[PDB]
């Protein structure tokens, strides 16, 4: 292969999945599970039929506390969800043999619509899924009940919200994991737009699968932004493999041996492991006896450091079962690590800097919110190139109910709509199976 | 009697309003006008300040005033003013109308109160809400509440900054300090009060008006932030919290995102603006901001008051400055709120509807739209044909097309109760007008009218949208004068005919039912007139911090 | 095996920082405060009251299997669902015995289940209240605390950078503590947000200036200057340089680039 | 004196010894110690009738201000000592007019319009026709009509600050243009700077349009290039006697709004949405070119300090303190960088250290040189706070201290090396050294960009690498926090001031503000801000002429 | 140069900007490597390729 690195892939239960795997087998550019996961995130649309119906019944149209008296339309949409879904299927598909998927959820109150890849292939960006799904839902409803021409625009408004007066689907009754590109902070940030509470809901609160899904999306986004190009590619792959996918069981063993420990003891365990594995070495011993270290392999040191970072998050937030401590943990893990060793911390300071602002904007009057609402497209937590947000996913799995903006409050139907998708819910085991499929092709 | 005749008779004194001929070139040019003379005189007095840079000069370009330069009656008033007094740069009332909208945000209080009780174990009572409202009325205008060695904003320049609370819960309303209460039962007629409360429920909201000077120095995007910062400080102080702990971030997210109601939404990049700017105000949002609905049960009067405010907002300020600038678009807008001309046409249409269908007496059908729009358009055209002075008044085709179609569209909405049937009627009126006079408006006037019939009842992507929620960013509407103000009237019309308390949002409607606003939103006509007369005292001037 | 280093530096200030951080270094107790008086100054509850929950007992949240979650022992306050509460200190820049990042690093080495915030003017720990009270006792009884230069305060914290008052106490705009001129002790008359105490809490005698110079973790030219700790500076510069090199990437990742270029 | 700030400390603390560690508190009468607070309280009571019962400012609500001494501040480089409240942007008309003068300015090339006239319309352009066009636009730009009958117009007395001027790199053409409307490069700039500007501008001509202050107060910054373009079009139609609406007119429009326009600020992403010509879109080097200290001083420390003073008002007080937050805001986060000559002392120390050890512009940028300068200037700055208790009680918030020390370190590094990114790398070294010295740095979220800073300072990646002059308030790391952007504008200026360059990023911007007819004095933002603090500055755009007496 | 980015990269990206971003990153590194551009000049190459991003 291109790189010489090989790793063992271990599951979230700390047991070996795949032995002696070339690093590139988990590259977003090669792994077939990652490709399918990204395709599904882009093409999937949640249709809230119960919300469309109730919006229409009250003329509760176009967002928070809007009502248009006199424009109510009373239709039995949920009772006819099966017929409406069959119509949506006919309108969205490109052929009977394609990969269009329509699934009713929650007694027909919601639909998961997965738009065929043929439509994505001839579209410029991923908004096509929402747009095509919205058009099919509007026409399916109008046709199902023969909605008259003067009422039809209310159906349109119930489905897509205030668009096009708003730049997006404000107050709509459909949603996607990715928001429209007009709201992106950075070019190429589409995959970073999923709030941590949604990640937790998709993985049903399982700590390491949440942090894995976050790492997969973040690092795949780093390929999209051009950050994981050339000189930097190996750093991002090693980051994914170690911090996201529990390579060589390092993440799991660090937590296990520090289950009654602190952020400091996790640092000591990680530095010791890095010395044994010859990832770092002593550069100079100072007058006091202090040993200043240097990396022997900079991308691999960063990966070891990032793995200790996630382990420290799990130990310290796991001890509190309160997610607020996550920003502080990310901050002082890096701070202590640097002054313990003389080495650069995770992402060469950017994970620590991200945590400084994240701390401030989760404890102050100025903006932000609780940890669960942050994501890689948020101005506060965009700065680390994939190494910080997996900690927030892990932290919110471990919160036992201390948040006002909890998973239930922000993400209440996200589990029922998306978590039955195996690669979403259980990314580690399925990425490992993908790695096994291609390991001999690299 | 035709409602515009009184104005024509004063505007064309000494002349028969029906006579087709007159004399021109006999007025002395610009010297016929008090205002033009004043302007020229100030231009000369400016010479020293400008140090030689040329300036306003009536001898540059067009020799204005070869015809008689008109005065305008502000409709529904007895104020007669030159057109220049209605230019938004020259009219402090128009500027304060916009500033009062830009500087208002509404924030739900129930989430913050849940954070206090559920997360912080702190009890919320009427007494603690009252104490909080007292604190935010010191903090919101720029007073310090926690830190030592704070500098503060001069209270003398922010006396227009304040916060009030309202609630759908009558039991709580009876317990809140009335100095800071917007009382729904006192501001609204009984039936409207009852309707508002059924939609608002047992929810509580604060209405924050940040200082006028702040939105003038900065922009509309400042407002939700400024409100949220001081809401946070006021919870910390009033409830005696640790001044910087995790729960505080929940108040922030609630006040800037989860529980906030802004007046306007953001623009796409080509016409980029933050929230609470005019392009982001939906037509139904503006109709709810205007307060004529709660003091008048005349649906024509209510719609006409909305159109007057919206002409100032959308044509004069938004399209005429934000999106263009210069001499701008005063008379494109004044045609819809002066000389009682639009009034005559709309009262004709309302009376035709009352007689043939009844107000709210028809379901929306194409037959009804065609009947009403055609009849009111013909009546409107005939008025310009019978009165040469009327046609010399609304001298620009765009003016005429907007006013005839406004009467046609509102009247159609009066009959059917459906805003999109109204705007379909507006599009019929435009193409009939065009075919009658073999002209319509300016070069690019009917872009949206030729696309309009097809998009009025469309259900597609960027075409379909219920009319109340369309606004200046609806794509067909994003460029041209002589439509947006009247569309606000069409959004109001079916709701005024029904007697609804609001068009789109009961929180917006209550949030402007407040005597302590600076601009009088119960009658935008009367306030604009007071500005035209130089009798309106705006907010945000800087006299206290600059030399005498 | 691995022997932790904690922080670089060749001066007494550096060694003091290391002593704070080292969990096997026993912090000297300088005073005692009763459980009741600590709870009163914290100001969140009255002693004898049941601890108040924010969520049900932890074992009702853990019905499904999460092997990694169960690797971590929850602190006793998390087990019981106790609400999160706080203590916050301002530390005078005139050689207070603990200082803000010193505290953060100390807490993250010594204590479990910590949320800690560092600012120039105050340093906060938010923790499950049950466990907060044990931690707070150590933070007020030991050499991390001097009642003249370490102020307990949750709001209106100004004073870390101010001159000391004529009795040698740090400024406090709310005067949560006062100097008792009859005894020379510093006495808290308010709790940390500034509500009056029914019964004042004696925090004892201020440390003398010389003891503060010996045990403080701040560098000051009139005690031990940062400039004199050449070792500490060398390591700070090394951290900065390494971060610059990693961000630039092209040199430290040269062999990774060479593999990507096929060379 | 031994230190540039000692004079101010001794006056601010009523003669107290700056070196004494002890004082007395709680003895000032609280807010009543302050003339300004007493004025505010009395106005609040007089407001009772207008507010009709709504509570208002009340010094007895919340914190009892003034348990310590409430300081006055010397505006650095002036003799003005004013209370902090007089520097709040809401209270200070000079600060507001600075922002408005920037927001209301746009630059438009004329060569394309002139090519449309000659090449598409067969019309000759001469100095005489340009002069007549400039006369027309000075009637049209403030709201005077030029083509249509029955136009209403803007009251000229409200918009006397609105005007248009022209500049050109073509000396032969400049000699033929009307002096009344010419920005004359050879008269405004020292000879060497004039020659440099003209070498970059070439034989091109530009008009500078300043739309009325009342327009940007009533509307926003996105209005400005549009307003300019509308009246540019009207003035070509009128001055060149064109058909008043024909195909070629759209070419003038596209040139004036897109192809040939220079705006002050660029648009924001959706989270912080704003149109052009708002403060977040003004790059640091753009702002250093707006400030005109460079053309009246050859002292590089002075030039950098004047830029920092103006940028502290723009970015920390107005942009971060109101546009992005609001309330009492961020006056003293900003004033720490332009009062009491404190930053001056540190930066003059660093420049002299550089002069002695390296020479100004005496070294290529190397990590050795950045580490040497940033470390030395940071240590010196910290030692000042340790040596003078009243200094530390003045810059009472860590963020203030961190920003001022790092600014001296970063600008001094730029002085030695000529490289702005070496400067900002030095700024980041200074921050982490500062943190390890005092075991504190700034506010809760102060050092987000400083911990990311070393790695992104010389980065070449996507949203990381960017030459420092072109960074601004929307550079992602910088998008949120006080105590950095104003000082970054100084670091952007510093290598160009040390080189004696006429500009940092754009010569058209630099010439466009070399104009005595601006309302704010951009040659010394310190002086102008002081005049506003004294309530001696007369701003533009007030509405007295249209409101009752 | 006309650069056509592989469909594989488009397939795992959310939108079409990947092609510009990846191409910009590749051009920047190719130039810095070809001439061994020093660390203090390198950000100018980045700015030459991608403009004022991310301030714009
Ligand atoms: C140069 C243009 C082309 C263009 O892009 N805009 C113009 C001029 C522009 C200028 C004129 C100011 C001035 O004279 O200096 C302004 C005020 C916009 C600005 N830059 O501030 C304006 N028009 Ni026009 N413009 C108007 C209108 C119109 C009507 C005027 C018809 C008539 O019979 O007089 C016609 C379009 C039409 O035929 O339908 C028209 C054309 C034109 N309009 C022709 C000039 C026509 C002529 O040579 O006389 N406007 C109107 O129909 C009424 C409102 C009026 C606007 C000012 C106001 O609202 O107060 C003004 C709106
Ligand atoms: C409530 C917060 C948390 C938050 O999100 N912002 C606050 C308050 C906010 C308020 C304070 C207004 C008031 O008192 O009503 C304002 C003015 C912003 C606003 N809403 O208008 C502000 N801070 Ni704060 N804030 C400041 C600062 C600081 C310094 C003060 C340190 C000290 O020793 O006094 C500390 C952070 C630190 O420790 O580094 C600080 C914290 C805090 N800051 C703590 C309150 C601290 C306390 O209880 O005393 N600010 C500063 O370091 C100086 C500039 C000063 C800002 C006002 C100005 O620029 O003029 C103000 C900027
Ligand atoms: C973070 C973000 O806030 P939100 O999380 O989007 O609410 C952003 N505010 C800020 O960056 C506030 C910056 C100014 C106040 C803090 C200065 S240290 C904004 O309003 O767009
Ligand atoms: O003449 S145009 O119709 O082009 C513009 C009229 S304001
Ligand atoms: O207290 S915080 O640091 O969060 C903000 C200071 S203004
Ligand atoms: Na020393």
């Amino acid at each position: 292969p291109m790189y010489e690195d090989r790793v063992d892939l271990y599951g979230a239960d700390g047991k070996l999945l795949e032995e002696d795997v070339p690093l590139e087998a988990v590259s977003p550019l090669k792994n077939p599970t990652i490709a399918n996961l990204v395709s599904d995130v882009k093409r999937s649309v949640a249709v809230n039929l119960a919300g469309i119906e109730g919006s229409l019944r009250k003329a509760a149209l176009g967002g928070k506390s809007n009502f248009i008296p006199g424009r109510e339309v009373d239709l039995p949409i949920v009772e006819n969800a099966e017929a409406i879904a069959e119509k949506i299927k006919k309108l969205v598909q490109t052929s009977e043999d394609d990969d269009t998927n329509i699934r009713l959820i929650n007694n027909g109150q919601q639909i998961l619509v997965q738009v065929p890849t043929t439509r994505m292939g001839v579209a410029a960006d991923y908004t096509v899924s929402a747009l095509v799904t919205g058009a099919a839902v509007v026409q399916a409803i109008i046709d199902e009940f023969d909605v008259d021409m003067f009422d039809a625009n209310a159906v349109k408004t119930a489905v897509m919200g205030r668009y096009p007066q708003t730049v997006d689907f404000t107050g709509a009754n459909l949603s996607t994991l990715l928001g429209p590109p007009v709201l992106l902070e950075g070019l190429g940030y589409g995959l970073r737009n999923i709030m941590a509470n949604h990640v937790v809901a998709i993985t049903r609160k399982n700590t390491l699968n949440a942090s894995a899904l976050s790492s997969i999306l973040e690092q795949t986004a780093m390929f999209e932004t051009g950050d994981a190009v050339g000189a930097f590619e190996r750093m991002h792959l090693l980051g994914l493999a170690y911090q996201g996918l529990n390579a060589n069981n390092l993440l799991f063993d660090l937590v296990k041996e520090n289950g009654k420990g602190t952020v400091g003891t996790v640092i000591a365990s990680l530095v010791e492991r890095a010395i044994e594995d010859r990832v770092i070495k002593v550069a100079k011993e100072m007058t006091s006896g202090y040993k200043m270290y240097e990396p022997a392999d900079w991308a691999l040191w960063n990966a070891y450091a990032a793995t200790g970072l996630l382990a420290a998050t799990i130990v310290n937030v796991g001890a509190a079962r309160a997610a607020q401590g996550v920003a502080s943990t990310v901050l002082y893990y890096n701070d202590i690590l640097e002054y313990e060793t003389g080495l650069p911390g995770v992402d060469f300071g950017r994970a620590m800097g991200t945590a400084v602002g994240f701390s401030f904007f989760s404890h102050s009057i100025y903006g932000g919110g609780g940890p669960g609402i942050f994501h890689g497209n948020h101005v506060v937590t965009r700065h680390s190139k994939g190494f910080a947000l997996p900690c927030v996913a892990a932290a919110m799995c471990l919160d036992a109910g201390t948040q006002m903006f909890s998973v239930e409050k922000t993400s209440g139907l996200i589990g029922s709509v998306y978590s039955e998708i195996d690669y979403f819910r259980e990314p580690i085991v399925n990425v490992a199976k993908g790695a096994a499929e291609i390991k001999d092709q690299l | 009697k035709k409602l515009f005749l009184k104005a024509l008779k004063k505007k064309f004194e000494g002349e028969d309003p029906e006579e087709k001929s007159t004399n021109f070139y006999c007025f002395g040019g610009w010297e016929q006008s008090e205002r033009k003379r004043e302007f020229t005189e100030y231009a000369k007095k400016a010479a020293e300040k400008r140090g030689g840079i040329p300036f306003y000069n009536p001898d540059i370009g067009v020799p204005l005033g070869q015809r008689k330069l008109m005065a305008y009656r502000v409709s529904g008033t007895d104020a007669y003013v030159e057109g220049d007094d209605l230019h938004f740069v020259n009219n402090a009332a128009i500027q304060q109308m916009v500033d009062d909208i830009k500087r208002t945000v509404i924030v739900g209080m129930d989430t913050a109160h849940a954070v206090l009780e559920k997360r912080l174990g702190v009890e919320v009572t009427p007494e603690t809400i009252n104490e909080y409202m007292e604190v935010i009325n010191h903090a919101l205008p720029g007073g310090a509440v926690v830190q030592e060695h704070m500098v503060e904003v001069h209270p003398g320049i922010v006396e227009d900054c304040y916060a009030k609370v309202f609630t759908g819960d009558d039991n709580l309303a009876d317990e809140l300090d009335k100095r800071i209460l917007i009382d729904i039962n006192k501001e609204f007629p009984e039936e409207q009060a009852e309707q508002l409360k059924s939609y608002i429920g047992n929810r509580t909201y604060q209405v924050n008006r940040v200082p006028t000077i702040v939105v003038r120095a900065c922009d509309g995007g400042t407002v939700s932030r400024w409100s949220a910062m001081q809401i946070g400080m006021s919870f910390i102080s009033a409830y005696k919290l640790c001044a910087g702990e995790a729960a505080i971030a929940d108040f922030s997210f609630a006040a800037k995102h989860a529980d906030v109601i802004e007046m306007g939404t953001i623009m796409p990049a080509r016409r980029a603006r933050g929230p609470n700017e005019p392009g982001g105000v939906a037509f139904g949002t503006f109709a709810d901001i205007v307060q004529a609905s709660r003091v008048s049960d005349d649906p024509a009067n209510v719609s006409l008051e909305v159109i007057a405010g919206a002409a100032a907002l959308y044509d004069q300020v938004w399209l005429g400055s934000y999106m263009s600038g210069g001499v701008g678009f005063t008379q494109y807008a004044t045609a819809a709120y002066t000389d009682d001309i639009l009034d005559d046409f709309l009262y004709y249409g309302m009376e035709y509807v009352e007689d043939k269908f009844g107000i709210c007496g028809s379901e929306p059908t194409m037959d009804v739209v065609r009947d009403i729009s055609t009849e009111v358009t013909l009546y409107s055209l005939e008025q310009y044909e019978e009165y040469p002075t009327l046609l010399e008044d609304h001298f620009g085709g765009s003016q005429r097309a907007a006013v005839a179609a406004a009467a046609a569209g509102c009247s159609t909405a009066f009959a059917t109760g459906n805003s999109n049937a109204g705007v379909n009627g507006w599009y019929l009126s435009q193409i009939l007008h065009k075919e009658a006079h073999s002209r319509l408006g300016f070069y690019g006037y009917d872009l949206q009218d030729q696309c309009g019939a097809s998009n009025s009842l469309s259900i597609r992507s960027d075409e379909g949208l219920i009319h109340e929620l369309r606004g200046p960013n609806y794509p067909n509407y994003a460029m041209n004068v002589g439509h947006q103000p009247e569309y606000a009237g069409i959004a109001q019309a079916p709701h005024a005919a029904r007697g609804d308390a609001f068009c789109t949002n009961p929180l917006i409607k209550v949030a402007f039912a407040d005597k302590d606003l600076s601009f009088d939103f119960t009658s935008p006509r009367k306030s604009i007139a007071k500005g035209a007369l130089r009798e309106f005292i705006p907010e945000g001037e800087r006299d206290l911090i600059i030399p005498a | 095996s691995y022997k932790a280093q904690y922080t670089p530096g060749e001066t007494r200030i550096a060694e003091n920082r290391r002593k704070h951080m080292n969990p096997d270094y026993e912090l000297r107790k300088l005073r005692e405060i009763s459980d009741e008086d600590l709870v009163k100054v914290l100001g969140h509850r009255n002693p004898g009251e049941s601890y108040k929950s924010v969520h049900p007992p932890l074992d009702e949240m853990d019905f499904e299997e999460d092997i990694v979650r169960d690797l971590v022992e929850p602190i006793q306050g998390a087990k019981e669902g106790v609400r999160v509460r706080y203590i916050q200190f301002a530390d005078s820049m005139y050689n207070a015995p603990a200082q803000p990042y010193d505290r953060a690093r100390t807490y993250m080495w010594r204590y479990r289940g910590v949320d800690t915030g560092t600012l120039s003017g105050r340093q906060v720990i938010e923790m499950r209240e049950l466990d907060l009270e044990g931690v707070s006792k150590e933070l007020v009884e030991t050499e991390l605390f001097d009642p003249a230069t370490t102020g307990i305060r949750g709001a209106t914290v100004h004073g870390h950078s101010l001159r000391l008052d004529e009795n040698g106490l740090m400024f406090d705009a709310l005067q949560r503590y006062v100097f008792d001129e009859e005894t020379g002790h510093v006495v808290y008359v308010k709790e940390q947000v500034g509500r009056p105490l029914d019964e004042p809490v004696d925090m004892g005698q201020p440390l003398d200036e010389e003891e503060l110079r010996k045990i403080t973790t701040i560098y000051r030219k009139d005690n031990i200057a940062m400039r004199d700790d050449k070792e500490a500076i060398e390591v700070v510069e090394n951290i900065h340089t390494g971060r610059t090199m990693g961000g630039f990437g092209m040199d430290v990742f040269k062999e990774d680039l060479r593999k990507r270029l096929g060379d």
